[PDB]
């Protein structure tokens, strides 16, 4: 779960990156077996 | 000087008396301490 | 600050109305201290600039503190006499014991 | 359960348990599981491991219990100050 | 500390010296100075003895009270006086083999 | 029932350290204008002055603890040994000891503490007093 | 070293990991309920016939009425001293190396008992004392005109001198008859140095 | 019980409680631990810390909206670098600000106004958040110069991160 | 060139001009004073300490020291003029290591972070800025070596100390 | 007042001869430097026609016969018991 609050972190504050990216990173590391936590939630709700 | 007061001025010399100080036992507690941070720094 | 002549002055003078206050006049309840103390300095400046040997002029200001004094105290006690004589109205700090000792003996009571 | 509860709780009333010492021994939840374990609920082996329980030598529950409150009046004292 | 040194684990010397520092403590102990006088009560202090090492480098006065709650009321004033003691030895015995730190 | 006690009495909500202690606040006050005589008492005839400056034995603090003006050292010594030539303080001793001191504990405590520094006889008197009101 | 081949895990063997989750989640929920919540003088007396009661002596004079007196009164030689009633008796308990001596006096500084002569030699002294003293109280007192009356205690001043060993065996002794003798004033009573007579050149040199 | 008994509970070696556990003549020889270990326990991260992440997310994409959008509806002198003055002016941002966000609070406004501004030069520039903790005006001697103070905070965390 | 004589004033500030390190106590607190001379005299620094059972101006010098220290806590300690504290702040300066420096010299360290929290030689690992901060969110971040604690309360050795 | 210093002296609130208030007066004069050794700026001593020595409010009330070694007897009581009390606190501890 921490590689998804990092990669979620420093994409979403990135500048070239397109939401649909970041979702769909976040898609593939949950169906890899990453725990989706209170963190990322809102990281993605913010960006949503 | 009377002996009354001969006596009176010995006994306030040594009353009121400024010692030399020096620093010999913070000096050995820094020993100590340095001595006691490399055993346990090192083997 | 103050200047030293009139410290001076305002001391010796501090002294004297202490004395003719509480003490032989037993006067502790003075109101308004100020007023007095500050008139019977002006009159002694009244009379220095006129000349009047400073032992008669403090005499003369003390005298007229103590009829001041008296004046007051015997005002103070016609509105306090014709107070109590009229049953209508009393005074703040009775009515500020009453309220205070009434809840006392409530608690009391209740113990 | 009803069993253990009045061995364990009617012997220290009357005053032939731990007493003073309760601090020594685990809680009665604890002391059920286990007791529950060593004697496989039969009657007899109850009554046996209740008393073989003054010999318990694995059970860190109160050392960390007293480690925990210990250290949370420390941390409240030093507030306090 | 461990243990008690023994009367006879001294040199004479300095056993010499303890009961003369004694006898001076015993005879002087109440006309100590009065800022800590006004607040030592005499009534519990006793001293068994003063026993100090060979040579007397240092003196270690043995103390008690005959209350034993009363030792944490007299111990600071007691070690306040360590100075007095010092000044006490040297003004009044003459054969010192040198001037003792008081514990 | 007595009526003049009425009109005498004054009713008071809280007591006084001293009951000037107002008048000579104010009257202080006024001499600063905001909006020792104790080298004349230190003599043999002061027995208690003479021992506010002496130890619960009688005999002379430190200088360190109680320094004085040196007249005042003077002055104090020179009346103790009068006083005790006459008899009128002990030749050992010192009363007005506690007297003199000035950082006392309470009743209930044994050391002082840095951090110190409707009665029912007054209800009754205000309860009386109304009484003869009406 | 003996237990070398252990393992470290095992030296002290740490236990109960299960209580480390629990702990830590009780204390943040305590922490929250914390925040949550943010968001000796004695005893009183009142009645004088219970203070005689409870404390033995009656606070009110309750005496013979000498009103009328002076307007102005002569204070004591020692007004902050002790106040010595007539019928104290002062014991004096004086220790020294060897010895240990027992004396008691009358208010008036009449000796009762002759002296009686470490610790142990201190505290059966003075228990000697007292037992033999009790008797003499009893006859004196008699002959002065004041019966004991039953189960009342001598008040009593005990003075000590000397600081040896003895003065605890001696306090000690007279603590164990408290039933009897009843300690008001425990003080000391040794004397204050002065220039004094020439001392033995054992003392000094 | 047990809520009972843990007040009860001794600590002090008295009356049938002791230190018969080496403590006295080893010490402290058992461990306690303050933390989670990660794959094992869990506790709830704290909301504070939540909601500072959350605003400062919420903050630099916010800032990088704006500057895009005025990179879409439109190089620095030397002059106009010393100056800091921006593409777009403090009260441009905060009227765009206002215009755009109704219910955002003036502080919020603010806020972006700071953020949209820096962001120009540096997009995250977390550092002098941090370092403000460390150290202080006052220790640095500058206590009634705060702008003064955030221009050497910034300069400071911008060179740190190098 | 003069006689000797005990030096007396009414004003907290004439002790705190003529002399460097002033402590003003009460015999009713011997410890706390012990306390003090302990580490001053540990520090090596001419300290003065003044009984205030017995000086005159007892009063003036009282109600000054309560209106300049905000408090009444009769053991107080003075450097340069100014307000070091009672022994809880001696204390608090020994043990962030700063109390070397305001005796000698007379200012606190006014760095940040303590010193006294150290496991071995002292470093800035640790100190840098944390780039968007989330130092709680790296749930397997290195945490450091197993403090132990102790169990019960090993009595203390003397009611003082 | 200037020895013993109370805080608080109240002699003629109740209505008593003055012969009793003289008598009163005298006694708390004589009590006095016994009385010295201990802070009374808490306690208001008064005149009552029977004693009540209330701690918690700070009054101290006595009849005009009340015996001056009693009440130093009845203070005395009370230092003994907190002395012996912070003995054996500090024992126990």
């Amino acid at each position: 779960v921490d590689t998804m609050n990092v990669l979620l972190t420093r994409a979403a504050r990135h500048e070239h990156i397109q939401v649909d990216d970041v979702f769909l990173l976040f898609d593939e590391l949950v169906a890899l077996g990453a725990r989706p936590d209170l963190a990322a939630a809102e990281t993605l709700h913010t960006v949503l | 000087v009377n002996k009354q007061t001969q006596k009176y001025r010995t006994k306030l010399r040594y009353r009121f008396r400024q010692p030399s100080v020096v620093p010999l036992r913070q000096t050995l507690q820094q020993r100590h301490n340095t001595i006691l941070e490399v055993l346990r720094r090192r083997r | 600050t103050l200047s030293p002549e009139r410290v001076a002055l305002r001391d010796e003078l501090a002294r004297k109305s202490r004395l003719v206050a509480s003490e032989g006049m037993r006067y502790y309840n003075i109101f308004w201290v100020r007023k007095p103390l500050d008139t019977m300095e002006k009159e002694y400046y009244e009379l220095k600039r006129r000349g009047v040997d400073h032992g008669e002029a403090i005499r003369k200001v003390l005298q007229g503190f103590y009829s001041g004094l008296a004046v007051k105290k015997r005002v103070a006690a016609i509105q306090a006499e014709e107070a109590k004589l009229t049953g209508r109205f009393i005074t703040m700090r009775e009515a500020t014991v009453v309220l205070g000792v009434l809840a006392k003996l409530h608690k009391e009571q209740l113990t | 359960r009803s069993f253990l509860r009045f061995l364990i709780n009617s012997g220290e009333l009357a005053g032939l348990g731990w007493g003073p010492l309760w601090h020594a021994s685990s809680d009665f939840e604890r002391k059920l599981y286990k007791i529950g374990f060593l004697s496989g609920r039969n009657p007899q082996g109850v009554v046996d491991h209740y008393h073989q329980e003054l010999v318990w030598r694995y059970d860190y529950q109160r050392t960390r219990q007293k480690q925990y409150l210990l250290k949370r009046r420390m941390e409240g004292m030093s507030r306090g100050a | 500390v461990r243990l008690l040194r023994h009367e006879s684990s001294m040199s004479p010397s300095a056993r010499a010296f303890s009961e003369r520092v004694a006898y001076h403590l015993r005879r002087s102990l109440k006309a100590c100075p009065g800022h800590i006088a006004e607040h030592i009560d005499f009534t519990q202090l006793i001293i068994q003895e003063v026993l100090g090492s060979r040579r007397s480098k240092e003196i270690y006065i043995v103390w008690f009270t005959v209350d034993p709650g009363a030792r944490f009321e007299l111990e600071p004033r007691l070690h306040q006086l360590n100075h007095w003691v010092q000044q006490l030895i040297i003004k009044r015995v003459k054969r010192r083999p040198h001037i003792p730190r008081v514990t | 029932g007595r009526e003049g006690w009425l009109f005498g009495q004054q009713v008071q909500l809280h007591y006084h350290r001293f009951p000037d202690e107002q008048l000579i606040t104010n009257l202080s006050r006024w001499r600063t204008g905001e909006t020792p005589e104790v080298y004349m008492k230190l003599n043999y005839k002061n027995p208690a002055t003479i021992s506010r400056f002496l130890t619960r034995t009688g005999h002379m603090y430190p200088a360190d603890i109680l320094p004085l003006n040196p007249e005042a050292v003077v002055k104090l010594r020179v009346a103790k040994a009068q006083a005790i030539r006459i008899g009128l303080y002990p030749r050992f001793g010192n009363p007005f000891w506690f007297r003199s001191q000035k950082f006392r504990p309470k009743a209930y405590q044994e050391n002082y503490d840095p951090t110190t520094y409707y009665n029912w006889v007054q209800t009754d008197r205000i309860r009386r007093y109304f009484r003869e009101l009406e | 070293d003996k237990y070398r081949r252990v393992p470290m895990l095992l030296k002290p063997q740490q236990g109960g990991q299960q209580y480390f989750n629990h702990f830590l989640i009780r204390s943040t929920n305590d922490r929250l309920t914390q925040q949550d919540v943010d968001n000796v003088p004695p005893p009183r007396v009142l009645g004088g016939d219970y203070f005689k009661t409870r404390f033995g002596y009656s606070l009110v004079k309750n005496s013979e009425m000498t009103q009328g007196p002076v307007d102005y009164s002569q204070l004591d030689m020692w007004g902050e001293m002790p106040r010595y009633t007539s019928d104290m008796v002062f014991l004096y308990l004086v220790s020294r190396r060897r010895n240990t001596y027992a004396v008691a006096y009358t208010y008036e500084g009449k000796r009762i008992l002759n002296t009686y002569t470490s610790t142990d030699n201190g505290h059966q002294v003075t228990s000697m004392y007292l037992n033999d003293l009790l008797p003499k109280l009893r006859e004196m007192r008699a002959s002065e005109g004041r019966p004991m009356g039953r189960g009342e205690k001598v008040e009593l001043v005990v003075r000590v001198m000397g600081f040896y060993n003895g003065r605890q065996g001696a306090v000690r002794a007279v603590q164990d008859r408290a039933n009897e003798f009843h300690v008001r004033y425990f003080e000391d009573i040794t004397p204050f140095p002065l220039n004094g007579p020439k001392m033995p050149r054992g003392v000094f040199k | 019980e047990e809520r009972i008994r843990e007040l009860m509970m001794p600590l002090e070696v008295g009356e049938n409680s002791f230190a018969a556990n080496g403590q006295a003549t080893h010490g402290n020889l058992f461990y306690f631990r303050e933390y989670p270990m990660y794959p094992g326990e869990y506790v709830p991260a704290e909301h504070n810390t939540l909601s500072s992440l959350r605003d400062e997310l919420r903050l630099d994409l916010t800032a990088q909206s704006l500057k895009e959008a005025w990179m879409r509806v439109s190089f620095q002198s030397v002059d106009e670098y010393y100056a800091s003055v921006d593409g777009l002016d403090a009260e441009q941002i905060g009227e765009v600000l206002a215009a755009l966000f109704p219910e955002l609070n003036c502080y919020e406004a603010q806020a972006l106004v700071q953020r949209t501004l820096e962001c120009i030069s540096r997009p995250v520039s977390a550092a002098s958040r941090q370092l403000s903790r460390t150290i202080t005006a006052e220790a640095v001697g500058l206590d009634n110069a705060p702008g003064h103070y955030t221009n050497f905070l910034e300069w400071m965390g911008r060179l740190t991160e190098t | 060139a003069t006689r000797w004589l005990p030096f007396v004033s009414s004003d907290l500030k004439d002790y705190l001009n003529r002399y460097w390190a002033v402590m003003f106590t009460v015999g009713a607190r011997p410890i706390e004073t012990g306390h003090i001379r302990h580490y001053v005299s540990w520090y090596c620094t001419r300290m003065k300490v003044v009984l205030l059972d017995h000086h005159v101006y007892v009063e003036p010098l009282r109600q000054q020291l309560q209106e300049v220290s905000r408090t009444p806590e009769l053991p107080l300690l003075f450097v340069n003029k100014k307000l070091v504290g009672t022994l809880r702040d001696v204390e608090l300066l020994e043990r962030e290591k700063k109390l070397k420096d305001v005796l000698h010299f007379g200012f606190e360290w006014r760095v940040g972070g303590s010193v006294a929290a150290t496991n071995g030689q002292k470093s800035l690992m640790g100190a840098l800025p944390a780039p968007y901060g989330d130092a709680e969110f790296f749930r397997g971040r290195y945490r450091g070596p197993p403090v132990a604690r102790p169990v019960v309360s090993l009595p203390t050795l003397h009611p003082f100390a | 007042r200037t020895m013993v210093e109370p805080g608080g002296v109240d002699a003629f609130s109740n209505d008593c001869t003055y012969a009793e208030r003289l008598q009163w007066s005298k006694e708390l004069f004589r009590i006095g430097p016994s009385l010295a050794p201990w802070d009374w700026s808490e306690m208001t001593f008064v005149l009552s026609p029977d004693v009540d020595i209330d701690w918690a409010n700070g009054l101290l009330a006595l009849p005009y016969n009340f015996d001056g070694d009693a009440l130093v007897r009845y203070v005395e009581e009370v230092q003994q018991e907190a002395k012996s009390r912070k003995r054996e606190e500090l024992l126990a501890a």
